Order: structure tokens, then sequence, then C-alpha cells
């Protein structure tokens, strides 16, 4: 669901306990901010549309 | 500072960030200060509920 900052980090959390080569949205930008900001943190890829 | 005078005695929080647990005293600290009236520096101040 959309909003809620904090579930997107915990299925950023999720996704990077499995790993891949690079993450899709979210589609809002409170939650991009620290998407990319751990990207930056672990040193990983990021795309945005 | 003026907010905690009408309130009653309360804790500290020890929650973890990892996952999130609802705080009860939150919503009525926000009764507290959006509905108190202060005359201040800047003349009168006050807070609307929208």
């Amino acid at each position: 669901n959309l909003f809620d900052s904090f579930e997107a980090s915990r299925r950023a959390c999720d996704q990077l306990a499995l790993g891949v080569a690079a993450l899709f949205g979210p589609s809002h930008s409170s939650s991009v901010s620290a998407v990319q900001s751990i990207c930056n943190a672990l040193e990983v890829p990021h795309i945005q549309t | 500072a003026i907010a905690s005078h009408r309130a009653s005695q309360l804790t500290v929080s020890s929650l973890q960030c990892h996952r999130h647990k609802p705080w009860r005293l939150g919503p009525r600290f926000m009764n507290l200060i959006k509905e108190a009236r202060w005359d201040g520096l800047t003349g009168r101040i006050t807070f609307n509920k929208t």
C-alpha cells in the first residue's frame, strides 16, 4: 500500500536479505529519499522511472 | 513545557525502530499542544485542527 515509508523500509530490508541487482520504485518521493540513502549506505544500485 | 503542565506523569520510550509499536500518550500530547493558547515573542500563537 502507498504511504507509510516504514513498511517500505521493512520491504527493502526483506529484499536485501535476499539481495538483487537493482530496485524499482517506490512511486512516492518520501520513500525514495531513504531508499537512495540506504542504497548509498550499502553501496547499492537503484533505478527509478 | 506548558503542555507538560496539564498532563499527568509519563514514561520514556524504549522501543526499537525495526518494528513500530503504538504510543498512546502521543495523541493526548497532541491534543494538549494544539489547543493550548499562549502569549509570546511573536504575539499570539494559535494552532489549528486541520
